């Protein structure tokens, strides 16, 4: 690992351990409380509300797998733990926020399907299908994920041992198009259809009725007001990061001048936040 | 399950009732269930014919199965019986617009209907029929007789705005929307309308329902 | 109810044979359905049976493999069709309806047999033979290996009357429950040494008088008791 | 109006006695039967049906 | 005269009053908190239960719901025995003949059908449909296998002889709807609750009402006899049961508390008369003290309006059904 353009990273060590730890403990909350009312305020489940609590469960792994991160940034990138331990943890970290992306992707396809055909996509036996979805969802995704357990490892520097988001070294352009590829299929899929389903839902709800009288009702607004702020919030929680992390993959695979590769790094790492935070958001943004 | 009739009771139980029950439920999901209300010659019978104890008059329309109940035959007390329609779609009202003191008392009825407590989140669908009779009588006297507050022109349109305005406004829950209607004897597409109505309020349920307020 | 049978006949060894079951007059489809067989030694044998909805089957220890029970319950039909036959396969087979629920008779209706033609819980009847006195009470006896008494209060004793070229009789389904169209003056009792008296005996009821076992799925009848005027 | 009130006459005649009697009746029956009752007294799980 | 006719019956009801149920009834001590819980659900009905009632033998039990089936189930084993489809499902009450071979139901559609549970094509099948009440079916109570009697909307309760399918006779003289009737131990007389907020006992053999009981202040929904025979319990839509007595001809015990303010869909006693059940619409079932005016448990098992209940006659379970579409069974 020795690179022949060496980044400078002090922001890293202050900044992602207090913003994972805020973001853990936020999170486990909030999904503790949500998991709370949804299994004891009520237990009669419909075809949304078993969405609700699979993406609670998963933001809540995602935020339990943070304690591990937040040590090893705040102890300067040092691993004093097995490397089975972080391979798992990384592997947890990724698959709850994938897990996460694609319960979002159900519930708004699931909203989009209740608005733009509503009479067939709601009068029928639809909760074992619900979970049918879930467990699908859960195996694709754990399956799909599976190959990270394989490529995180520990590797020393001079007396520097560091565990790797990545790959080892030496395999990076297979992880490289792994990486490549599961951008691809669980981000691009995702958000372009979340984009499409709720463009449409809002334009087919904008759309007043016959026998009407007045403006448009409140609920048709406010209904419009949420698929805005949800569809915003996924987006600047979740587009920067990726295309931060493209980036940076693709740049530290061609390399350039240590000032392109330290700018991309710094801007990678300050949009990690913000995909953390998502998951702590997510039980407010539901909520409301 | 521990004695072999008891083993075959239970296969019995779990194979053939539950099947027959869940065939009915699949098969009880598909239909509309439409309260009907109105007044006497009010075109409430003259429309569920057209369109066609307790009168239950069914239909297919758009692979939806309609189901009105008309229940002006009930003589007794209106609010034994109204919880039995609580899962209704929706609610179809019919108002006639040629006479007055039927218009009064269809205002009065209307906001009975309306504030009650199981229809709070129940649209209405509000037939306001025999235009045709209305404006030919209104074309000779004025609505003056009718609302004695009317200052507006003594015309078809303003005067049928001013009532479709007067029956909207005993609505006082915003979840609640009316889906007012002006139709005739003639008129054929109201089960088109009725079809838009529903799928509007089916909208609605959907909103509601999928926690997005 | 009307259970009647056809495809009867001779039969060479290693030959096949089917046999179909009508049924009219009742609810075929929520009854599951029984073939019984009796030798012409007067013993009565079960042979198959299929649950409502041809659910759960059963065969006898005779005959597994080499037979097969099935139904069809639009057409209302009960099939059987039997393969290899043998020389112990030379017998007259009843089609039997028996309904399973709470408070039901099972084994309530037996149908008219056709005969065939080839060239667990034992049941004691050691009363064979008894000499029947018109306008006396009799008691006719039966004997079990092992209790019927289940743990939930059932004890699965079934008692059939064949009269002389006649179908049985369902004279009483559990022990001291009287069945459906006979007369008041049968009685079932015991635990396991069990009893059917009949009181106040009169004309037309003479016959061999069966004991049967519904505890476990090997199915068990008894002896022939008959009483002779 | 003569229906109502013969009605009301033959209704007069009832020989109502001792409320205080009336309220010892259903205080004897309670205590009477109070053994009898599985739900005042609850059973053991060996004797009971559930 | 009828005012005058009146003043006698209220001085004479005042003039039998000399001491108070809940003066005499301080020498007991309380059954204390009545602790019961489910111990099995049926789960096979869609739509709100609206009736049930229990087999004599303490086991089954026929409970009738909006979607339109008659379902019999085995309380011991929660299999189900048989599932009637109706052909109103705007069916309100519902009925077991004493033997068992027999069951009923009516509603909206003012027809009490009756169903033969034990035929000999193996299905349950019609038997009888009795017409002549011109508002809704209220309530329906079977005196054997071939007489029932049945309240209705129309302000009047009916006798009828299955086999002829005839009213014997008329009931005639409330002024509101007729909601329930209850049956007394010995099938001779029976109580009915009606919307005018009265309650009437009636006489069978004769025809003719015997006493009438003005104590609630809204229509009365439920009404129940006492096990012994010569009392009974009102529900009301006034968050308020009362216990009236045909010898005292007037109320007796008032059994409400300020936090009910909902009205009572159901009463009940148990054998002894001890506890009084009913259900109401805070979506439980408040267990009542007969003999005092105390609440002595609740069966907060269901999420949503509880709308039938009854006891077993051995006393050993209670039933409740509501409109989550599920009975529960509780010990
Ligand atoms: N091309 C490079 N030049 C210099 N240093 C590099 C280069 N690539 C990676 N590193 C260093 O390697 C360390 C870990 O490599 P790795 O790719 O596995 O983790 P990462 O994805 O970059 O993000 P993080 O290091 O925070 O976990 C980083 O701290 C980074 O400083």
């Amino acid at each position: 690992l020795g690179y022949r353009c060496r980044f400078n990273e002090d922001f890293k060590y202050v900044l992602l351990p207090v913003s994972y730890g805020v973001v853990c403990v936020l999170g486990l909350c909030l999904n503790a409380v949500a998991l709370y009312i949804f299994l004891c305020r009520l237990k009669t489940w419909n075809a949304s509300t078993t969405y609700m609590f699979h993406l609670a469960v998963s933001d809540a792994l995602y935020a339990a797998s943070l304690p591990l991160l937040v040590y090893y940034y705040a102890r300067g990138d040092h691993w004093p733990f097995s490397t089975v331990l972080c391979k798992l943890v990384r592997f947890l970290f990724y698959t709850n926020l994938y897990c996460s992306i694609l319960f979002l992707t159900c519930i708004s396809v699931h909203r989009c399907l209740g608005v733009l055909r509503p009479l067939r996509s709601l009068r029928w036996g639809r909760a074992r299908y619900a979970r049918r979805v879930a467990g699908a969802v859960w195996v694709l995704v754990l399956a799909c994920q599976a190959p990270v357990l394989y490529f995180v490892t520990t590797s020393a520097r001079g007396g520097r041992v560091t565990c790797h988001d990545t790959s080892a070294p030496e395999l990076f352009s297979r992880f490289v198009a792994y990486s490549s590829v599961m951008l691809g299929l669980l981000f691009a899929v995702p958000f372009a259809v979340i984009l499409v389903c709720y463009v449409l839902m809002a334009r087919r709800l904008l759309k007043p009725a016959y026998g009407t009288s007045g403006g448009l009702p409140r609920a048709k607004r406010k209904s419009v007001r949420t698929i805005a702020v949800v569809l915003a919030v996924f987006a600047l929680c979740f587009l920067p990061f990726h295309v931060t992390r493209t980036l940076y993959y693709s740049f530290r695979s061609l390399d350039l001048s240590c000032h392109t590769l330290n700018a991309i790094n710094m801007a990678y790492k300050v949009t990690r936040p913000l995909a953390s935070a998502n998951s702590c958001l997510n039980p407010v943004l539901y909520f409301l | 399950t521990l004695s072999a009739e008891d083993k075959a009771a239970v296969e019995r139980s779990k194979m053939g009732i539950e099947k027959n029950l869940k065939e009915d439920g699949i098969s009880a999901a598909k239909d509309v269930k439409l309260l009907l209300l109105g007044a006497d010659n009010s075109g409430k019978s003259t429309i569920v014919k057209q369109m066609k104890g307790i009168v239950e008059t069914h239909f297919t329309f758009k692979n939806l199965h309609f189901r009105l109940f008309d229940v002006g035959g009930q003589r007794s007390e209106r609010k034994k019986w109204i919880h039995c329609f609580e899962d209704v779609t929706a609610i179809i009202f019919c108002v006639d617009l040629s006479d007055y003191n039927r218009m009064h008392e269809s205002l009065m009825d209307f906001d009975s209907i309306c504030n009650n407590k199981f229809f709070i989140d129940t649209s209405i669908i509000l037939f306001l029929n025999k235009k045709d009779l209305f404006g030919e009588k209104i074309k000779k006297s004025p609505l003056t007789i009718c609302f004695p507050e009317y200052t507006g022109p003594n015309t078809y349109e303003d005067a049928a705005a001013y009532i479709q305005a007067q029956f909207e406004s005993k609505n006082r829950s915003p979840n609640k929307e009316i889906y007012c209607h002006m139709t005739c004897a003639t008129d054929t597409n109201n089960a088109q309308v009725i079809f838009d109505a529903v799928t509007d309020i089916i909208i609605a349920n959907n909103l509601r329902g999928c926690g997005l307020y | 109810v009307q259970l009647v049978e056809s495809g009867g006949g001779l039969v060479q060894p290693g030959g096949s044979r089917k046999l179909s079951c009508s049924a009219s007059g009742f609810a075929f489809s929520s009854f599951g359905m029984h073939w019984v067989r009796q030798a012409p030694e007067k013993g009565l044998e079960w042979v198959a049976y299929i649950s409502s909805g041809s659910g759960t089957i059963y065969y006898a220890d005779t005959v597994k493999g080499r037979f097969t029970i099935s139904r069809d319950d639009p057409k209302n039909t009960l099939f059987l069709q039997m393969t290899s036959l043998r020389s112990e396969d030379t017998a007259m087979y009843y089609c039997v309806r028996s309904i399973y629920y709470y408070g039901s008779s099972p084994f309530d209706f037996w149908g008219q047999g056709t005969t065939l033609t080839v060239s667990d819980i034992v049941m004691t009847q050691a009363t064979s033979s008894v000499p029947v006195t018109p306008g006396e009470s009799v008691s006719i006896s039966c004997r079990s290996s092992k209790s019927l008494l289940h743990s939930n209060g059932n004890t699965y004793l079934y008692w059939f009357l064949q009269r002389p070229g006649q179908s049985p009789q369902l004279l009483i389904y559990r022990m001291s429950n009287l069945a459906s169209g006979v007369p008041d003056r049968f009685s079932g009792s015991g635990s396991t040494a069990f009893t059917l008296t009949i009181s106040r005996l009169e004309a037309e009821d003479v016959g061999v008088y069966y004991c049967m076992q519904h505890l476990e799925y090997p199915l068990t009848f008894g002896a022939g008791t008959k009483l002779e005027l | 109006a003569r229906k109502l009130v013969e009605q009301l006459k033959m209704e007069a005649n009832i020989d109502r006695i001792k409320v205080s009697k009336a309220a010892a009746d259903l205080m004897a029956y309670c205590e009477a039967h109070a053994k009898e009752d599985p739900l005042l007294t609850p059973v053991p799980a060996s004797e009971n049906p559930f | 005269e009828a005012e005058q006719l009146k003043n006698q019956i209220r001085d004479a009801r005042k003039a039998c009053a000399d001491a108070t149920l809940s003066q005499i009834t301080n020498n007991i001590d309380p059954v204390g908190r009545i602790q019961m819980r489910t111990r099995r659900t049926l789960r096979g009905h869609l739509a709100k239960i609206y009736a049930m009632h229990w087999g004599t033998d303490s086991r089954l039990l026929v409970s009738a719901s909006q979607d339109g089936k008659l379902i019999i189930w085995d309380s011991y084993t929660t299999n189900k025995v048989h599932a009637i489809p109706l052909r109103s499902s705007w069916v309100m009450t519902c009925a077991y003949a004493p033997s068992g071979n027999y069951v009923a139901c009516g509603g909206l559609d003012n027809i009490c059908s009756i169903y033969n549970l034990k035929t000999r094509e193996g299905n349950v099948r019609v038997s009888r449909e009795l017409a002549g009440h011109t508002g809704y079916l209220s309530c329906c109570r079977f005196l054997d296998d071939n007489q029932i009697v049945t309240s209705s909307g129309d302000t009047t309760c009916a006798l009828w002889d299955i086999e002829t399918g005839q009213q014997t006779t008329t009931f005639t003289g409330h002024t509101g709807d007729v909601m329930s009737l209850s049956l007394a131990p010995d099938t001779r007389l029976f109580v009915s609750g009606a919307c005018d907020a009265s309650a009437k006992l009636w006489d069978v053999r004769e025809g003719m009402c015997r006493q009438t009981f003005t104590g609630h202040e809204s229509d009365i929904n439920a009404i129940c006899f006492f096990p012994n025979g010569n009392a009974f319990a009102t529900g009301s839509d006034d968050a308020t049961c009362r216990l009236f007595d045909l010898r005292a001809d007037q109320e007796l015990m008032t059994y409400s508390h300020d936090n009910i303010i909902c009205g009572i869909t159901s009463v009940s006693f148990s054998k002894s008369g001890r506890l009084l059940l009913a259900g109401y619409d805070d979506f439980n079932c408040n267990v009542w003290d007969a003999l005092k005016a105390d609440r002595a448990g609740v069966l907060a098992g269901h999420d949503n309006r509880v709308s039938c209940l009854g006891v077993t006659d051995d006393g050993m379970a209670v039933a409740t059904g509501s409109w989550d579409s599920f009975l529960k069974i509780w010990n």
